[PDB]
């Protein structure tokens, strides 16, 4: 009952009408045993309808793919173009104006590889 | 205000200006004989900058067309776009000319019709009290456009001294020399007048036309009906800041001022990529501006025959990259971000360079408000390769005793051949000296 209301406050702070346990607001019971079975149906729907909204309707499964394509270096076609393009700028000690030029060659290696999940790769920043 | 008088002249200069005015009605939303669409004022915010200003909402063209050959004008009046032209501004019906094929013909005909050639073309000058200048839409090929066009570059230099002069001149073809043989003589005589008696030119090569006319256009027999399609679009493309409402370099003295390094160095390289109609089915997916200027500096859209291995010792000084219509201007600074990383333009080691990009909204039309367009106005110092090509074909012809007895009977008494040779080498030496 702690973790359910933790879910319910972070969906109340997002839209104040987009709450996960809608169409299930059935009142409590007076019983020595059966109020944990009342909680056992309140958990199972509230965390299930929270999963598919973030993962599918907000595409959280597509955000780890862009993490995989750069950190784990999976899709290497744009990456080795960019990795060859970090070579001509890191063949010298680092300066302040160099990370302003890495993002030039990053998105020059990106949109020459003409992908359609590229909006998920525009959330990537370069640290040097 | 900003009224320009176009000087269409010659056998080729009249046809490239005929569809230039025919291009302007399709983008202004107007008809050559009426006004049937209301898109002319709500969509286009300025129309009286090349046309004459209206008396009945009939935008008269500010154009004059003289030629010795009557064949180019007899293919005009049967077309339904000739009623927009006036039969009192230039000529009435049944206008003629010479016989005639000579550079010395039109050079000698300028001072015998001297009273009439400076009478009706000056009536359009005082229509606006602030005249922009004169563009000589003439030709170099043949003796018709080259003979008479060299005369008006001299007498309009002092009678109208405070006006801009700059021409869209087409270069002749140098493939074989059978039909014409007078091509090295009449070209260099006009090319001297294009540097000291003229401020700027816009070069348009003929051997580079069929390089593009078989590139994506897929023709088997090259005809003259394709020479007006590449030329008329880039003419209207060059005035998109001037015709359509722009802010910076919205005048013709705005664009040319930011590109010329010095006098006698004004030969501007032109580039224009989008000419294919089946690209239209894939521009619906937000084709961006980040890929259209990567191919401008790449020598693919150029209209200048130059050497491919001569670009390492030559340096760009001024390069113009004009985007039109839908630009998505939140990434136009992103396109200019990627320029310094490649260094596709060699920069001059003595001074700074400049990559100028500008935009203007196009016509309210479906092939215009959907597909990205890129107009290039380069200035590279490899242009002496054409001047080395024309000079090597000039001194080789004078040692073969060709047209030295057949050319000096009329109005030529002294040898003015080396007067053109040294001044051409002055251009070729000051270009290589310009990068110290």
């Amino acid at each position: 009952i702690l973790s359910t209301g933790k879910y319910l406050n972070v969906v109340r702070e997002c839209g104040h009408d987009v709450t996960c346990p809608d169409a299930k607001e059935i009142t409590y019971t007076l019983k020595e045993q059966a109020y944990v079975e009342r909680i056992e149906k309140a958990y199972n729907y509230a965390s299930k309808v929270l999963l598919d909204f973030l993962m599918e309707e907000e595409e959280l499964v597509a955000h780890l793919r862009s993490i995989k394509h750069y950190f784990l270096m999976d899709q290497g076609d744009f990456f080795v173009h960019f990795m060859d393009l970090t070579e001509e700028e890191l063949k010298k000690p680092v300066d302040d104006i160099i990370p302003t030029r890495l993002e030039a060659l990053l998105e020059l290696a990106l949109r020459m590889s003409t992908a359609n999940t590229d909006p998920f790769k525009d959330d990537l920043k370069i640290e040097l | 205000p900003r009224e320009i008088i176009t000087l269409q002249l010659g056998q080729c200069g009249n046809q490239i200006g005929f569809e230039f005015w025919k291009q302007l009605c399709a983008e202004h939303g107007i008809s050559p004989e009426g006004i049937v669409e209301e898109f002319a004022t709500e969509g286009t915010d300025r129309k009286d900058v090349f046309f004459y200003q209206a008396d009945d909402e009939h935008y008269i063209p500010r154009a004059v067309l003289l030629d010795l050959e009557p064949r180019v004008i007899h293919s005009i009046l049967n077309s339904p776009y000739a009623n927009l032209y006036n039969p009192e501004n230039i000529y009435l019906s049944e206008h003629g000319g010479g016989a005639g094929n000579n550079w010395a013909s039109g050079f000698s005909q300028g001072e015998k019709i001297h009273e009439d050639i400076f009478d009706i073309i000056d009536r359009e000058a005082d229509g606006s009290d602030s005249l922009e200048g004169f563009v000589l839409c003439h030709s170099i090929a043949g003796g018709t456009g080259s003979g008479l066009g060299s005369y008006l570059l001299e007498r309009l230099n002092d009678r109208y001294p405070k006006k801009l002069v700059q021409t869209y001149s087409v270069f002749p073809n140098q493939d074989e020399m059978s039909h014409v043989v007078v091509q090295p003589y009449n070209s260099l005589l006009t090319l001297k007048r294009l540097t000291q008696n003229a401020d700027c030119v816009v070069v348009l090569d003929n051997t580079a036309l069929n390089r593009i006319a078989t590139d994506r256009l897929h023709i088997q027999n090259p005809s003259f009906s394709q020479i007006n399609q590449l030329v008329s679009t880039i003419m209207s493309a060059s005035t998109t800041t001037l015709r359509y409402p722009g802010y910076m370099n919205n005048d013709l003295i705005g664009l040319i001022a930011s590109l010329i390094p010095t006098p006698r160095l004004h030969f501007l390289m032109t580039g224009y990529t989008p000419l294919t109609t089946d690209q239209s089915v894939a521009s619906v997916r937000k084709t961006t501006v980040l890929d259209v200027m990567r191919r401008l500096l790449q020598p693919k859209n150029v209209m200048v025959s130059t050497g491919r291995d001569r670009q390492t010792n030559h340096c760009y000084i001024a390069i113009l990259n004009i985007i039109q219509g839908e630009v998505d201007p939140t990434q136009v600074h992103k396109s200019l971000q990627r320029i310094r990383e490649r260094k596709l333009a060699n920069f001059i080691p003595w001074g700074p360079a400049s990559i100028q990009v500008a935009l203007s909204r196009k016509s309210p039309y479906l092939p215009s408000a959907h597909r990205v367009s890129g107009l290039m106005m380069a200035n590279h110092t490899n242009i002496s390769s054409l001047f080395e090509r024309t000079c090597r074909q000039y001194d080789k012809l004078r040692k073969r005793e060709a047209f030295l007895e057949q050319f000096r009977k009329e109005d030529i008494f002294k040898d003015n051949f080396d007067e053109l040779d040294n001044s051409r080498e002055i251009v070729q030496q000051l270009i290589d000296e310009y990068h110290a």
